[PDB]
């Protein structure tokens, strides 16, 4: 057992139902097929780019097992891609359920509405461009933010919206699920981040610190600690209990654009307009690296999914690869440690995207690197 | 110190519906809009008569302040 | 007696089959029609005075808690009971019936 | 009144017959309170046709406000169902309604589950030692049925004896006639209003 | 800033409510969603 | 414009007006209806490449060099 | 080009319809900066009914507004809305088709190619193919 | 116990909720649960707020037991309330766990 | 119900803006295209919102017909409470 492991009744965490326990049986079957990848057997990217995009994207998610693509754009809609060879469909509707029984095995396969099936669903409702986009583990549950001051809960199988969540009057710049999937965290520009539940109007915790706007919200892997870069150059955790800041990351110049956990959840990777990815210690509260290969805002990093590599995309057009393995070798009272100045050997790669700024990075579960941005000549 | 009884604002619901039931929240939400307003246009009614140099607050005061950010135009 | 804990236990379910219509869509005119209509079924059944009115055997309802059998008596622990007696209605917590079959 | 053509005139004359289709504030402390903000400023003492003209203005505030909100709240309760001009196009509530007999249903399936799991803990021609669960709690499941069968004879026994809308304004009226007016759309009172 | 920090700690002080094990779609009362029968005119 | 009461348009863009220095100040009011529009541009597409086959990067056309 | 395109298409059909009822009150020749005006309150009035009408039906709980949820919207705007049927039935009117689209040109060539080396375990079949 | 909605209460009740099904003002598969959270309800009020007891003396006629539930028929049956005596000819006893 | 009849009479009435120009600046504002008929009252209602303000610019400029200029627009949207800015700065 892990010491440093919260208990399981710390948070109110959902239930594990029988639909999400099957989907973790085929999650470990693409386990096997996962690759090390170190710093020899470097990844192959997949880069998914928008090719018209003349609504400007704004977000981007895909979804844990790499099956659906959200794009948020500047003409206020969500547009929903399928990319495996399996079209978007939604449920039938209520008098073809009604005539249908329960209790059978195929059940979900009955429900399906095949009249209703592409390859795109466009969501509409939003009356501003939407910035934040995150998808819920169990496939359904979009949430996206927007201008408008709203974060709303479009279902995946209705394809409409549900909720709207009103508790900013001001530019929501971030949302994201819990990697459990019932509470959810928005960061906007009234300088707070909420802690929402999908089952109250209201938020429950309200993470009220920062002295600018929360750009960034990301939620630990044991979803008991909350993340919040911001435009003030801090990163700060936040626990879901007490609604207490834990931990204060400073050293950014500029405001945070991208911030990413190991999947120890040991460290946290920053980055901001500087170009420069900083890595810290969430334990000692220190931070352990500085990257600093980018050039201009560094808009999205991830981890690999054994931790081997974190990825970083920025607004250079490039997908730099860092050693994730080098870089944490070691693990005060003088709080801080002495940084090594290590950029140049913790970079197995840098690939340049054609005109096309890497807005999201993704790792199929077989550690593939998917990205997604849209192509803008310029 | 409360200017506004609470049973004179369920008469302003009256008037307009006879069939009309306020929540208690929004009645008190309404209280509180109340003497917000007043405490905004008696400061800027109060700035306009410092700046016609004067001790006294007439309404041509109140009433500026009501034509050029509230749009009310009372009948004086 | 009677009117006592008619009066209590109707707004006890008005009061809380409020959320259960309201989580089911309808205007609270219906649940007034419901508790209007309700209370002019009280002064049309004619049996207890109340309220609304001033605006087919004998059956004993009840539960028990032993039913013992001798020989030739019965003895009745019975408990919670509504009857109906002479067009009347009444109410008991207790009751020892010994019955002679 | 400045303006002949103007538009919040238009306005609140059609809004009124819309919701016919379905404040005089207490002079003695209000005279106080007028005069306590004075003395930020030096307004000593204030006209006496004026604290009946703030009354008049605050009326004609709330009265805006009123108005307003009940428009938002009979909105809600205009019943299409009741008319045939219209048509239903999309209830993902019936939807749910599915949604909670398919989980009553899932219910049934995880009871039976735990069932043959007790059952499997000790399956032998006798029952074995502590895992023998299948002896005593599938004694039990015969007196639940049992049970059951008294929830269908209560329905029997008793029957062989037998043998001007109002509406009510929520906060939500409140706060969606406070973002759409420009006063009070970014206010620290809708703010603390999305809480309440 | 003091007014954020306010409304954090007296929301922040609330306890996190436990969750029902099979409640279904977890959504809010049906007068907060946007899920309702949603009409049309008939065509004629 | 600004509207005083605000109410016809609350806190909507119109997009700006298409005004320049150089511009003529005075057009007909048919030259501006007999001009054929412009063409609405394709929707958005997600099209996937390779920007890295294990380590290297392909010379295809939606890779820059 | 095309990004301005898909501004512009939609704004100068604005500005057409613009100039086509500028033409049937009387003007001939307008003012230049008073056609963007006018053609900037004619988009701000559809952007209008479409934050306050989506907000109305929202607010009732729904997601596509109905007849009931604009002739509210059009009440709090100050419209009158009872004097459009005679509106819709003039003599005068004109009818501005609508921007051309290059959706219709949507794909001018798709094809499939050999010789590309297999996928490795670790990418499935619906990625694309390694190339030559 | 649903043993209730065959009293006065429950008589007033159901044909009441027939009255607003007639007018389609309420609808099926809602009045199970108005009478479910009513039957909670005077399941919760009957054993809380009366205290009062009832004694007889009786002549049993015939009697019948299934499911849990006793039925008795008694003939000539006199009550029994301090000072308030009740006689009546022919009462049905109806009494579940 | 005159209103909802006007509105059933809609199908098979084109009107001056293209539906496909109406409905794009209702999809940005999150009006989605549920109804053909819905989208075409509300681009009747902006025309009669701009013919208007036009009528009403005709009216002075015949006071002071032919050319629209700010200085007609000015008064016109002066009743409405519209106060209309020059460029004066190009």
């Amino acid at each position: 057992q892990d010491p440093n492991a919260p208990p399981q009744n710390r948070i109110p965490l959902p239930e594990l139902k029988d639909s999400d326990k099957l989907d973790k049986i085929m999650n470990m079957k693409e386990t096997t097929k996962r690759v090390r990848l170190g710093p020899d057997c470097l990844p192959s990217i997949c880069f998914y780019t928008f090719l018209n995009a003349y609504q400007g994207l704004t977000a981007v998610d895909v979804t844990d097992d790499s099956s659906l693509i959200a794009g948020g754009f500047a003409d206020s809609t969500v547009r929903v891609w399928s990319v495996t060879p399996k079209k978007l469909r939604s449920v039938k509707q209520a008098s073809d359920l009604s005539l249908i029984d329960k209790e059978s095995d195929d059940v979900l396969e009955r429900i399906m509405d095949e009249k209703t099936a592409s390859e795109l669903k466009i969501l509409y409702g939003h009356s501003g461009p939407v910035y934040g986009a995150s998808f819920s583990p169990d496939r359904n549950y979009l949430l996206s933010s927007s201008e408008d001051g709203t974060v709303r809960l479009w279902s995946l199988q209705t394809f409409t919206c549900l909720v709207g969540y009103k508790g900013h009057n001001y530019p929501v710049w971030d949302t994201q699920f819990s990697p459990y999937g019932y509470y959810f965290v928005s960061g906007g520009h009234d300088r707070v981040a909420r802690l929402w539940a999908t089952d109250h109007y209201q938020p429950l915790r309200i993470f009220a610190g920062h002295l600018a706007d929360v750009n960034c919200t990301r939620f630990h892997p044991n979803s008991n600690y909350v993340a919040t870069g911001s435009a003030d150059r801090t990163v700060r955790l936040w626990d879901v209990l007490n609604g207490n800041c834990v931990r204060i990351f400073t050293g950014h110049k500029g405001p945070i654009h991208s911030l990413t956990f190991s999947p120890n959840g040991r460290f946290l990777a920053t980055g901001a307009t500087d170009g420069r990815v900083l890595l810290w210690d969430i334990g000692h509260g220190l931070m352990v690296g500085e990257l600093k290969g980018h050039t201009d805002t560094v808009c999205s990093l991830r981890f690999s999914r054994d931790g081997e590599i974190l990825a970083s995309g920025s607004m250079d057009n490039t997908v730099r690869l860092w050693d994730a393995i080098k870089a944490f070798e070691d693990l005060t009272a003088t709080g801080h440690i002495n940084l090594p100045e290590n950029s140049q050997e913790l970079l197995l790669g840098t690939y340049m995207t054609k005109s096309t700024p890497v807005v999201h990075l993704h790792f199929t579960r077989r550690n593939l690197v998917l990205a997604a941005g849209a192509y803008s000549p310029q | 110190n409360q200017v506004l009884t609470k049973k004179k604002l369920q008469d302003l619901v009256r008037e307009v519906d006879p069939n009309e039931q306020l929540d208690e929240d929004v009645e008190e939400m309404l209280l509180q809009i109340a003497d917000d307003f007043i405490e905004s246009v008696v400061t800027a009614a109060c700035q306009l008569a410092r700046h016609r140099k004067s001790s006294t607050l007439e309404v041509k005061d109140v009433q500026l302040h009501l034509e050029r950010q509230w749009n009310m135009w009372i009948p004086g | 007696t009677v009117p006592k804990l008619y009066r209590s236990v109707i707004e006890d379910v008005i009061n809380d089959v409020r959320d259960i219509f309201l989580d089911d869509g309808v205007d609270e005119q219906v649940l007034m029609e419901l508790k209007t209509l309700w209370e002019n079924k009280l002064m049309q059944s004619r049996a207890v005075d109340g309220f609304h009115s001033e605006e087919t055997e004998n059956v004993v309802v009840c539960q028990y808690d032993k039913i013992h059998r001798s020989k030739n008596k019965w003895k009745f622990h019975l408990k919670d009971g509504i009857m109906n007696l002479n067009g009347r209605d009444y109410i008991f917590s207790k009751a020892i019936g010994d019955a002679e079959w | 009144v400045a303006s002949m053509a103007g538009v919040n005139l238009s306005e609140e004359s059609a809004r009124i017959l819309a919701t016919n289709s379905e404040t005089f504030l207490l002079q003695a402390p209000l005279q106080r309170r007028i005069l306590e903000i004075g003395k930020k400023h030096g307004i000593t003492e204030l006209h006496p046709d004026v604290v009946s003209y703030v009354s008049h203005a605050t009326q004609q505030r709330l009265q805006n406000l009123v108005e307003k909100i009940s428009e938002t709240a009979q909105q809600k309760n205009f019943s299409y169902k009741d008319d045939d001009r219209y048509e239903q196009a999309s209830d993902v509530r019936a939807q749910l309604k599915f949604f909670e007999q398919l989980d009553q249903i899932e219910k049934q399936r995880k009871d039976e589950q735990e069932r043959e799991i007790l059952m499997r803990a000790a399956k032998s021609r006798s029952r074995q030692e502590d895992p023998e669960q299948l002896r005593l709690k599938q004694k039990a499941k015969e007196m639940q049925q049992q049970e059951l069968a008294q929830m269908r004879q209560r329905d029997a026994n008793l029957t062989a004896l037998a043998a001007q809308r109002i509406t009510r304004v929520n906060l939500r009226d409140l706060i969606f006639c406070l973002e759409n007016e420009r006063e009070t759309s970014h206010s620290l009172l809708l703010y603390k209003a999305f809480l309440k | 800033r003091d007014f954020l920090l306010d409304i954090a700690r007296q929301r922040n002080q609330t306890p996190l409510p436990l969750i029902k094990p099979y409640s279904g779609p977890r959504l809010p009362p049906d007068r907060y969603c946007l899920t309702a029968p949603n009409y049309r005119l008939k065509s004629l | 414009f600004h509207a005083q009461e605000f109410i016809p348009f609350r806190f909507a863009s119109g997009g700006g007006r298409e005004l320049y220095f150089y511009e003529e100040k005075e057009v007909d009011l048919s030259d501006i209806i007999n001009t054929p529009l412009p063409r609405v541009p394709l929707d958005v597409c997600l099209k996937a490449h390779w920007l890295s086959i294990e380590g290297c990067q392909p010379a295809i056309p939606e890779n820059p060099p | 080009n095309p990004a301005d395109n898909y501004h512009l298409a939609r704004r100068r059909t604005l500005q057409v319809v613009v100039s086509s009822l500028l033409t049937e009150a009387g003007f001939e020749s307008a003012e230049k900066a008073s056609v963007e005006t006018l053609t900037e309150m004619l988009q701000s009035y559809i952007s209008e009914i479409g934050r306050s009408a989506k907000s109305y039906c929202e607010h009732t709980a729904r997601t596509q507004p109905t007849l009931s949820d604009i002739v509210v919207t059009l009440v709090e705007m100050g419209f009158n809305v009872d004097t459009l049927p005679a509106y819709a039935k003039r003599s005068q009117r004109m009818v501005i088709t609508a921007p051309p689209v290059t959706n219709q040109p949507v794909t001018p060539k798709a094809l499939t190619a050999g010789q590309n080396r297999p996928h490795p375990p670790h990418i499935p079949s619906h990625f694309p193919e390694f190339p030559d | 116990y649903q043993l209730y909605r065959n009293t006065t209460l429950g008589n007033s009740l159901q044909e009441s909720l027939d009255e607003l099904i007639q007018s389609q003002q309420i609808t099926p598969q809602l009045a199970l649960q108005v009478l479910l959270q009513f039957d909670k309800a005077i399941n919760a009020a009957l054993a809380q707020r009366v205290r009062n007891r009832v004694n007889f003396r009786g002549s049993l006629n015939t009697y019948r037991f299934c499911d849990n539930v006793w039925t008795f028929v008694l003939n000539d049956v006199e009550f029994r309330e301090v000072t308030e005596l009740i006689k009546v000819d022919k009462v049905k006893i109806v009494a579940c766990d | 119900t005159p209103l909802v009849d006007f509105l059933m009479q809609l199908e098979d009435y084109t009107p001056t803006i293209p539906d496909a120009v109406t409905g794009y600046y209702l999809n940005r504002a999150g009006f989605e295209a549920s109804d053909p008929r819905i989208i075409r009252l509300i681009s009747l209602a902006a025309q009669k919102f701009i013919s208007d303000i036009a009528n009403d610019a005709l009216q002075h400029c015949k006071m002071k017909k032919y050319t629209l200029t700010m200085e007609d627009l000015t008064p016109a949207l002066s009743e409405y409470g519209i106060n209309v800015k020059k460029p004066h700065y190009f």
